[PDB]
């Protein structure tokens, strides 16, 4: 279960969780979109 | 809390502070020694 | 709302 | 630091079973089997493996990205599409197979620094032969650690990322 941890907000995502959707609805939800992105490994 | 958040500030401050005076040194030579020695 | 969408996302 | 000086995004990507700590939940906070950050804005677990020490976060944040990578953007400067930059600072089978998956696509351009890692060996490489004695003189504890099978997986992983020299950077 998603919770707003304190001490931002963090919610699982399922591994078959399409892409479409939880960026769709994090981009409605949360915050704007990201003109430029990197990803660090 | 907020005596707490400015002394943060203060010492991101002092960080900028110290990295500029630390490439000022190495800013300050004019010869690339190191490009001459790969070379 | 927030907690509906997260519970479909679920 | 930044944000104590619009607001930065940062989002961690991670698994479930990795986590030591488990909670469950209106709202709910705690007070800090692997550690998490606490200070990353968006946090994003997977939902694969339990208590499992691999990680399979790796497929989704791949399948993310690709995504990004197709998406529309009118009031951007780019054609459409939004940029997507990789760093690989690091060296590992973790970092070599995402450098594989994204590269496999061609939007992530990777861009690589001069740390001491595998990385590094791939700047330098930009044949099995010269990359297997280059990635010897990289870690002598990974090489020795890895088995024989291993080391060929990661000799033919560093090839197919040089194969594709027009997508990769090195500072």
């Amino acid at each position: 279960a998603f919770g707003d941890i304190q001490f931002g907000k963090y919610l699982r995502l399922s591994c078959d969780t399409d892409s479409e959707t939880l960026y769709e609805l994090l981009t409605q939800h949360w915050h704007l979109k990201t003109p430029n992105l990197v990803i660090s490994v | 809390n907020e005596d707490n958040e400015t002394l943060a500030w203060e010492g991101v401050m002092k960080e900028n502070y110290l990295v500029k005076i630390n490439t000022k040194a190495n800013d300050n030579s004019e010869e690339m020694r190191h490009r001459f020695r790969q070379l | 709302d927030l907690v509906n969408f997260i519970q479909a996302n679920f | 630091d930044n944000t104590i000086s619009e607001n930065i995004v940062a989002i961690g990507i991670a698994a479930w079973g990795m986590v030591s700590n488990r909670d469950t939940l209106f709202s709910a906070q705690y007070i800090m089997l692997y550690i998490l950050d606490n200070n990353h804005t968006h946090l994003l677990l997977v939902d694969n493996g339990c208590h499992g020490h691999p990680t399979v976060e790796a497929k989704l944040r791949n399948q993310l990205e690709k995504y990004i990578s197709e998406r529309t953007s009118q009031d951007s400067n780019y054609g459409g599409k939004i940029p997507i930059v990789c760093f690989a600072q690091g060296g590992g089978r973790e970092t070599l197979k995402a450098i594989n998956t994204s590269v496999k696509s061609k939007i992530p351009c990777v861009v690589v620094e001069g740390s001491g890692q595998i990385a590094d060996v791939i700047a330098s490489l930009v044949t099995s032969s010269m990359v297997k004695e280059k990635l010897v003189r990289f870690l002598p504890r990974t090489v020795s650690r890895l088995p024989e099978e291993e080391i060929e997986s990661w000799i033919k992983w560093l090839k197919e990322i040089l194969e594709s020299s027009h997508l990769l950077t090195v500072i």
